[PDB]
RNA sequence: GGACCUGGCGGUGCUUCAUAUCCCUCUAGAGGAGCCUGUUCUGUAAUCGAUAAACCCCGAUCAACCUCACCACCUCUUGCUCAGCCUAUAUACCGCCAUCUAACCCUGAUGAAGGCUACAAAGUACGUUAGGUCAAGGUGUAGCCCAUGAGGUGGCAAGAAAUGGGCUACAUUUUCUACCCCAGAAAACUACGAUAGCCCUUAUGAAACUUAAGGGUCGAAGGUGGAUUUAGC
């Protein structure tokens, strides 16, 4: 039988012949492209029976008219970012913890990456309510968590199996922290 | 179509909770690949959906990785790199935006999304114990 | 083309994530690609025009094939049905057919 | 159904050692601390002694999966020597090419 | 063989091809033009073969087909070309004109166009006597007092090799914010890489990370190294200098530094000394390295 | 659901049946062998784990006599088992649950003593029996003896159990009684007012014994009273404003039923204009008739607005997954192009012909006749070679 | 028998040179001892192959058990497969490597025949081998088939040389310490030097003199090695 790219329009709406990432179709992508290093005095290889053409990951599926047309109909599950947070300076004041976590994608059967679990808490001391004997304290009970030219206590969590455990114990060792330092034991009179 | 075209589309079901949002000051997504020219591609598409959704991008190109090994007859490996930095988008634009570009993720290429999400301090830390 | 022009002319058959620096399952990967290429030679003898390309996205698992027009179009189907159904089992993911037909072997020059 | 008879055996090594792998690690972890006394240290020489020899994890060879060959063996792809560059050259195997 | 037919359905596929390829990417089918097709084609066939003619390619059928004679003589059977039956009708034309010029004058950084591409100028195969015989030509018309008109004609025959291995490139002079003004330039030796801001006045402090290049630098032969460009240009204690230099060993951050040093002084000297300080070796990278 | 390869790609209707049934039958054969052999399928390598990418195991793993085994084998369906079961329980003088030996009869009254794939009702077959046996016989019994009768088309059987049921002053359910009705409808020798009054009757009932109706029992009045042409359309009407005015919505199906009792017809101009623009959703088999049946109606008036009405309305949101088979699909799609070619200016008829053919559906040669005389009345004789290409 | 044509020379000598490999010259090292690692024989109950010759830091990017396919006995038999054989056969083929051995146009009166000058004068267009290899790159065929198959527990003998490869030295441009190149001591026999021997700890493992790392003890020969050889670029 003929191929369907002859039954195409020039002015056909292309989304539609790819909506999903799909294998070259010779039959259905209306283009005369060209693969294949010449011999001499040769062409390049046409697209029938082409199978380097058949190995590149294509984008037909993605053209800027499809991505136009996704992207508008994805804007109704978006929600706007508040607008009093202009810059960083702003986002550490109003938000002093920052939580780093991971995922990673890969290609198999299995989902499961054990790098996922992985969490990672930063805050500033200097956005913690420490008098000066709590925040020698919490430096020398943190050590090398503790980064003298940024200010910033970094508690990297992976003891757990999953990712809510690992921050959960990454908040509580942060509140166990703080506690323990706002406290005086007798010892502490032996500096 | 030209004349058959369907008269009313059942467009999904998005639910407006009253929970509060997730904030992230900054998402870290970095793809993965044998070639060069998927990532860029694969740039393309990426940064003209962020344009596309409002959200803020940049993109860089962290330097590329070549494994070396002999079995005389030696064998190679290159990975290369493509780093898109989003930054100021909440909960729900990472989700939307992220099934987005993985579900259009080209075979061959793989994906390390950090997220850098923003949280305010517990109340058990806003003040010392007595 | 010979084994050195790879990544220079030729491409490659299979694609995942495994080999990626970081990444893991390489050799698992590497066993399905195998029996992938022996089941799919001897269910389909004598119609693969060309060899398989094995694509990898996230679950899915794309058997680009390229055969000819020997075989009747029922026995196509009914083949492509088979396997989809007993691969997908088998490796407990969606596997899918994407067969090509061509006249004849596609030659490129007389070595 | 395996390739031959010394790929069988180490078959069976790995299914023991993953049997005896939870008795093996706690017996052994009493005898690798100075605090026990050496009362009980020397009885779980004993007790490691006597479970079966092919549980133990020493006795275990990276066989290749195809051609169940002793040596030449890349552990990342359990492959020997000879099958993998049949399939680099191939191309079958993804990302692998020739170095220049 | 590819007969006319063939290469006019040929034609007309690409010029569909073309106007759907417009039509996918968005862009308008009119102004669609040949960089955009492979711009497009290098978006939707992404594909990283090192071999640029391994890859997809979208060319308009004239381009990527071979081509074929041109027609000389009518259906009457006159040539067109009054040197017809010399058999090279295109050299002896072009030696004519160049005759003419030569006898009208008589009246009154670049390479010579090698054979074969006059040949393809030509599209005529010519041999080496002849080619050499219309360089003489050519030299000798370039020798006269010639033209406009006439350098223009010689132009035709004469491609680029650059001239630029003169000409090493001056930095722009910078002012600090004291209203200093200076230089800052970049060298690379083995694996270290130094750069260095030279200031237009001082009195020849050296200063390599922070440091002093006496302490920096304790071995005798590396203190020669950076004294080498300024002294070779006779401006010792002339200039301030301060270099940050990163990697390798004592021998290559010296050399780097050197490099750097030297470069940046190229701004406050002379033309004449920038082509001297060329030739002495002190603006050239040293790219030999370690071999595999 | 095809291949877009040309060598692949159906040409007719038969061919696309043809080599879907194929593909089809390469499943059932890899079902065959994945379920034959699960020893083989075992292993799994999927996280998350995936379920339906498993082997079904479809023997009973109970040997002992005992009563779990018997529910494991009425949750298998497995008819004769489960018959020689309940035999040795009695032989073991176990006494069996009587949840137990309902589900038993559900089974046997639904699959009328045959294994899984009419079977007519047989008498003194394994249900009769078990359900003589029986110590005690709740109504759930009797409706579901009932239910299975009219089924397998006992339906005199049926009326006897019933009135076996209300000497036992015991209740009837709403598709007990849905059952009753069709099986009234379906008893021999008796004329539309009497069966009418008897199904009357039986609505009473329904009454006296406190049952609300479904949409199923007005469905079925509807579909039995089909049978009975000219004499049933004012009742037909009545039932379903009672339906209308009860509060019970009707469905696709029962507008099928008014509709192919009327054609045998200006209702159907009152049946869309209260149907458009909404939203349907499964609620009866007989549903998915709908559209075949209205689009026949549409080609029977040569109403070309109506035609064009009832594709909007198939049109609108999820409405076109109602629209049947692949034979329902090609009477549907012909008959409407048929109309279309016939009634339409000829531009519009080949912007539909475009958009439709192959898409769609693939044109019998009748549709290829229609067209070429629409081409002739509209005299666009140019287009002759481009639909001759196309039917080749 | 006269005249002429093509020759070949399956032949030589000499002359000039372009004359790169191979020479020659030139530069910088190692070679003589002590170890280890293959291999040779010998010896042993004790892996294998490499079958004329030219390719042992060979298969092995790794040998306490296993690996292992070698030996002593013991122990099982239709046996992980329905068998299984690292049993033989490429001295059966097959892959592999290797040894040897035109068309047209002009001229000569249309003879054999010949055809260039650029400031241009006719030229344009394999076979062979008792070869290797079954780490199979293959396909077959012969044998054993209550053992040429399984399994268990222990053991592979070592001193005569002959070689190759590597390491480490015989020092003062050296050794130790600080330091990372402006210092202080040591120094030919308590100088240097051992990856030599012996003993003790640590790591891994079920099992360590038996493998590795360190410490102690020890401080051997060694005293710069010709003919040779290794590179140069």
């Amino acid at each position: 039988l003929p191929p369907r790219t002859e039954k195409m329009a020039v002015d056909q709406d292309w989304p539609s012949v790819y909506p999903v990432a799909a294998p070259f179709k010779p039959s259905a992508v209306p283009l005369p492209v060209r693969m294949g290093y010449p011999v001499k005095k040769g062409v390049p290889m046409a697209k029938e029976g082409n199978l380097e053409l058949l190995k590149i990951p294509n984008f037909l599926h993605l053209t800027p008219v499809a991505i136009k047309k996704h992207c508008e109909a994805l804007k109704d599950f978006c929600t706007e970012w508040p607008a009093a947070l202009d810059s960083d300076e702003k986002c550490e004041k109003h938000f002093p913890i920052e939580i780093d976590s991971t995922d990673y994608v890969s290609s198999g059967p299995s989902v499961r990456n054990p790098r996922a679990r992985v969490v990672v808490l930063r805050v500033k001391l200097s956005s913690l309510n420490l008098d000066d004997h709590a925040k020698k304290k919490l430096i020398k009970l943190v050590g090398e968590r503790y980064c003298k030219t940024t200010d910033v206590l970094t508690i990297k969590t992976d003891r757990c199996p999953l990712r809510r455990q690992n921050y959960d114990y990454a908040v509580y060792l942060l509140t166990v922290l703080y506690h323990e330092s706002w406290n005086t034991e007798e010892w502490e009179k032996s500096k | 179509l030209h004349v058959d075209v369907p008269k009313d589309l059942t467009k999904p079901v998005v639910t407006i909770s009253d929970e509060p949002d997730i904030l992230y000051k900054r998402l870290s997504v970095l793809v993965k690949g044998h070639d060069k020219a998927v990532l860029d591609s694969y740039e393309y598409f990426a940064v003209l959906a962020a344009k596309e959704l409002g959200i803020s991008i940049k993109v860089h190109e962290p330097p590329r990785k070549i494994e070396r090994f002999t079995l005389r007859v030696q064998y190679e490996m290159r990975t290369l790199y493509r780093c898109l930095e989003l930054e100021h988008l909440t909960g729900s634009t990472a989700d939307v935006y992220l099934e987005y570009i993985q579900r259009n993720l080209p075979e061959g290429v793989a994906m390390e999304v950090t997220k850098t999400q923003l949280e305010q301090l517990p109340e058990h830390i806003k003040e010392p114990i007595w | 083309h010979a084994p050195h022009y790879i990544a220079h002319r030729k491409g490659w058959l299979s694609l995942h994530t495994g080999n990626l620096d970081g990444e893991d399952h390489a050799a698992e990967r590497t066993v399905e690609d195998v029996f992938l290429r022996k089941f799919m030679w001897g269910t389909f003898p004598g119609c693969l025009a060309d060899q398989l390309v094995l694509k990898r996205r996230g679950n899915q698992l794309e058997i680009c094939a390229v055969v000819l027009r020997q075989l009747s179009p029922h026995k196509y189907y009914f083949l492509v049905g088979y396997s989809e159904t007993l691969l997908s089992y088998f490796y407990k993911c969606p596997v899918r057919l994407h067969l090509q037909t061509v006249p004849s072997k596609v030659v490129y020059k007389y070595l | 159904h395996y390739v031959d008879w010394r790929m069988w055996r180490d078959v069976k090594r790995r299914k023991m050692a993953y049997e005896y792998a939870d008795e093996r690690l706690r017996i052994n972890s009493l005898r690798k601390n100075t605090i026990l006394p050496k009362i009980l240290q020397d009885v779980a020489d004993e007790e490691i002694a006597a479970l079966p020899r092919d549980s133990c994890p020493v006795r275990i060879r990276n066989r290749c999966v195809m051609t169940s060959r002793p040596r030449g063996v890349k552990r990342r792809w359990r492959l020997s020597r000879i099958v993998f560059r049949h399939l680099a050259d191939h191309g079958q195997l993804s990302g692998i090419q020739r170095a220049t | 063989t590819y007969t006319e037919d063939f290469i006019k359905k040929q034609i007309e596929e690409f010029n569909i091809g073309k106007r759907h390829l417009a039509n996918m990417m968005g862009e308008d089918p009119e102004t669609f033009t040949q960089e955009d097709i492979d711009r497009a084609i290098a978006y939707l066939f992404p594909s990283g073969l090192f071999e640029k003619r391994a890859r997809p390619v979208m060319k308009h059928p004239e381009q990527i087909f071979p081509r074929q004679r041109a027609i000389q003589w009518g259906e009457d059977g006159r040539p067109f070309h009054y040197l017809f039956y010399t058999g090279k009708q295109s050299y002896y034309s072009l030696m004519h004109d160049v005759y003419g010029m030569l006898l009208n004058l008589e009246k009154h950084g670049s390479r010579w166009l090698i054979k074969e591409e006059l040949e393809e100028m030509l599209v005529e195969k010519l041999s080496d006597l002849d080619y050499m015989q219309f360089i003489r030509l050519l030299e000798k018309l370039l020798t006269s007092q010639c033209g406009a008109a006439e350098e223009e004609f010689v132009q035709r025959f004469r491609r680029s090799v650059t001239l630029e291995s003169k000409k090493q490139l001056i930095e722009p002079v910078q002012y600090d914010e004291q209203g200093m003004a200076f230089s800052k330039s970049e060298g690379k030796r083995k694996t270290a890489k130094a750069e260095a801001i030279v200031y237009k006045h001082g009195s020849g402090r050296i200063k390599v990370n922070g440091i002093d290049y006496q302490l920096y630098f304790p071995i005798t032969q590396d203190r020669e190294q950076l004294m080498f460009p300024f002294h070779f240009v006779d401006r010792l204690g002339k200039h301030d200098v301060t270099c940050t230099v990163s990697g390798g060993g004592r021998s290559a951050q010296a050399g780097a530094i050197r490099l750097a040093m030297a470069k940046a002084l190229c701004s406050f000297v002379t033309e004449d000394e920038v082509e001297w300080m060329r030739q002495a070796g002190l603006l050239t990278t040293d790219p030999r390295v370690r071999e595999r | 659901v095809f291949q877009d390869d040309p060598y692949l790609m159906p040409a007719s209707s038969l061919e696309s049946r043809s080599f879907l049934l194929a593909k089809k039958s390469g499943e059932n054969v890899a079902k065959f062998i994945i379920n034959s052999y699960p020893k083989y399928f075992q292993k799994d390598i999927a996280e998350p784990h995936i379920p339906c990418l498993m082997p079904e195991y479809f023997e009973p793993q109970i040997k002992d006599i005992s009563e779990a085994a018997l529910k494991e084998r009425i949750e298998l369906r497995k008819v004769k088992a489960s018959v020689d079961m309940f035999d040795q329980l009695l032989q073991a003088g176990t006494t069996v649950s009587l949840e137990t030996t309902n589900s038993l009869l559900d089974l046997l009254c639904y699959y009328g003593d045959q294994e899984p794939s009419g079977v007519t009702w047989r008498a003194k077959n394994n249900a009769e029996r078990i359900f003589s046996l029986m110590p005690e016989k709740n109504e759930h019994s009797y409706c579901t003896m009932i239910r299975g009768m009219v089924k397998h088309r006992a339906y005199e059987q049926a009326l006897n159990l019933y009135t076996e049921l209300l000497n036992n002053r015991l209740h009837a359910d709403v598709y007990t009684f849905n059952a009753l009705i069709e099986a009234t409808v379906c008893a021999i020798n008796e004329k539309f007012e009497e069966k009418w009054s008897k199904i009357l009757e039986l609505l009473r009932h329904m009454v006296a014994q406190k049952v609300k109706p479904n949409l199923q029992t007005f469905n079925t009045i509807l579909k039995c009273l089909r049978r009975f042409h000219v004499f049933a359309r004012s009742p037909a009407l009545q039932v379903l404003r009672e339906m209308k005015a009860i509060g019970i919505e009707p469905s696709l199906a029962t507008y099928h039923h008014i509709i192919r009792l009327f054609d045998q017809s200006f209702i159907i101009y009152d049946i869309m204009n209260e149907l458009m623009g909404k939203r349907f959703s499964p609620k009866d088999p007989d549903d998915d008739k709908f559209f075949q049946s209205a689009m026949s109606i549409c080609s029977s008036l040569r109403d070309l607005e109506l035609a064009y009405q009832v594709h909007g309305l198939l049109k609108t949101g999820d409405n076109w997954k109602f629209i049947g088979p692949d034979q329902h699909r090609n009477f549907y799609y012909s008959k409407f192009f048929d109309l279309i070619c016939l009634m339409e200016q000829i531009d519009v008829t080949l912007k539909w012909y475009e958009d439709l053919i192959p898409s769609a559906y693939f044109p019998h040669s009748q549709t290829m006749i229609h067209l070429l005389q629409a081409l002739d009345v509209a005299n666009r004789l140019e287009v002759i070679p481009k639909i001759w290409k196309d039917s080749k």
